[PDB]
């Protein structure tokens, strides 16, 4: 055939990929985190968002860190095969490196690292996406007037 | 609004 | 030319490819939501996605995001350290290729 | 639809708006550099520059430049665990618009 | 006049604007760091690519802790009026979020700063962009066979 | 290869 480019990912398998939105709202009361208000309005935008893009959204509610682990765990398993891509959206209250759980920390990178190239073969070489809502620290951006 |  | 860290005869490519981390906000800073209209960041996020998605390479369509949150969004508040706050979301790309979500 | 934090009548921008930092490698990674022909991502940056800067929209060829060193490079060591080892450069944008070196 | 969009950065102002080459190849004995053996190939690549950009390129070789930082300084307070944007290129060892003077480390963060919206006026609104060659960390990546 |  003629000049073949490799410039942009291959997106058109049989299916666009996941989209997992991770929702959490409601903390438990131990932790004293405050209630996420709002949020909801988030995941039903991301869900619909998402559908119209071809993603097959799956949501989850208030999970703890051990669910969340485990679901990023579990849907790392899954076979990718006729997948093009891969996404997460992560809402809850966060640290630098962090996103929380509704009972305590998970280290985005425990999230990530199931992805890894090395790791989930059947999405090797496929763009994986994680859209992350939450703070990344306590600093305050003033900013200046245009 | 709220963020902390 | 010729060289020991180029030109391998078993291809490789990093395990931390082909990720892309769309943060709502820059290292370090808070992330404003709001407890009716949802976070700035995911409002702006699926305005743009619905708006460009059928247009745009991602990278394009998260920068107008960036400006979209830079722009037209800052905090009200009644605590003073918390009031006139502005947000700017942090792309981060380890992708090695351009995404369009259309073909 | 009227809002607390929008439509603000003096504007203003975050101060951690409009830069763009380029990393040579992901977040706590080794950055591998050739003794004789140069860091892998500097080679790469200059390569994709002096080819598209006329060309391309810059993250885009940032892009090109992530590319070129996850697949062309793979170090090579007489110590076992320096051998062998991949890098991924880390575009991080805090960008408003879309850059273009030409005009 | 027709539609105007605003979608790209003003790239035609006089100046295209500075390229600061921060050049670190010999580092202090005291420090024990290795010289940075090929760095003067990258400063001279990058040298040649930006000035064929029209950017007006600056190299500073070896620099302290303390010169990096006045040198910072003073490029910021310098007037960027007529500079579409600035380039700032830092090749040397580091770790997250930090890039090693020829004696001693220098918080991004601190370099940075310098140039924020409301610290440099004559550059807000103009894209600051910064190339680092330098480790974050001690991660190894095995990377995985295609 | 040069990088610790």
């Amino acid at each position: 055939s003629g000049i073949s480019l490799d410039n942009s990912y291959k997106m058109d398998y049989p299916e666009m990929g996941l989209c997992i939105i991770i929702n959490n709202k409601n903390f438990h009361k131990s932790t004293g985190m405050t209630s996420r208000s709002g949020t909801d309005v988030d995941a039903a935008n991301l869900r619909e968002t998402f559908r119209n893009l071809k993603y097959e959204v799956r949501n989850k509610n208030d999970l703890t860190r051990e669910e969340i682990v485990e679901l990023m765990r579990d849907v790392s398993k899954e076979d990718h095969s006729k997948r093009s891509s891969f996404v997460c959206v992560l809402l809850s209250h966060g640290e630098e490196g962090i996103i929380f759980g509704t009972n305590g920390p998970v280290d985005l990178k425990k999230i990530t690292n199931f992805f890894r190239g090395d790791r989930c073969r059947s999405l090797t070489g496929k763009p994986k996406l994680f859209i992350i809502q939450a703070c990344r620290g306590t600093e305050l951006d003033c900013g200046i007037e245009t | 609004i709220e963020t902390a | 030319a010729s060289g020991v860290d180029d030109d391998m005869a078993c291809h490789k490519i990093p395990v931390e490819a082909d990720f892309l981390y769309a943060y709502s906000t820059a290292p370090g800073y808070y992330s404003w939501r709001n407890s009716k209209d949802g976070s700035w960041f995911i409002q702006s996020l699926c305005a743009m996605l619905k708006q460009y998605a059928d247009k745009l390479e991602f990278m394009h369509i998260l920068t107008r995001v960036n400006r979209k949150v830079a722009t037209e969004f800052e905090s009200f508040s009644f605590d003073a350290t918390f009031h006139a706050k502005k947000q700017i979301p942090c792309i981060v790309s380890m992708l090695t290729k351009e995404l369009y979500f259309y073909h």
